């Protein structure tokens, strides 16, 4: 449970176009996301990788 | 380079989406409002001809 | 930076939206008093038949 976790700046509220979903990535899998979370759609915001927090 | 490339093809999708969120209604309504003012048109002709 | 500039730009066409609909709100009304002012083509046709009368 995120109860906890939650911060309002690392979402982008007010729902026009556009959302922030909560992504988990392995810890081994860190470079080869970083490269293509840009392409792993169309049309994503290509700078908002931002570590929330690690186990 | 290639993040600047993608935030002004968000400028694009804004650009395409307000040819179609702001235009598409000027393009029925008018055209509804037009059959209207033809119907006000044609509900009067009726009656100002029948005091004549 | 990235997300602040993205709201910005979306209030230009949320603008565009009260852009479509001054279109409506201006073109609704203004063309329904012309529709009022065909009234004179009954104030004309009236006191021309009136000399049909006459």
């Amino acid at each position: 449970s995120l109860a906890e976790i939650v911060k309002k700046d690392d979402f982008v509220l007010d729902s026009e176009y556009l959302v922030t979903l909560l992504v988990v990535v392995p810890k081994l899998n860190h470079n080869d996301w970083i490269k293509q979370y840009e392409t792993l759609a169309e049309m994503v915001v290509p700078r908002s990788s931002n570590v929330l927090s690690e186990d | 380079a290639d993040v600047q490339k993608q935030i002004k093809h968000m400028m694009a999708f804004i650009e395409q989406e307000a040819n179609e969120k702001a235009e598409e209604i000027d393009a029925k309504a008018e055209e509804e409002f037009n059959i209207e003012k033809g119907r006000l048109v044609q509900t009067q002709r009726l009656k100002i001809m029948e005091y004549y | 930076q990235g997300i602040q500039q993205l709201l910005q730009a979306e209030k230009r066409a949320a603008e565009k939206v009260a852009d479509a609909r001054k279109r409506k709100a201006r073109r609704l009304k203004q063309a329904k008093e012309e529709a009022q002012m065909e009234v004179d083509q009954y104030r004309r046709e009236r006191e021309q038949e009136f000399q049909s009368k006459q």
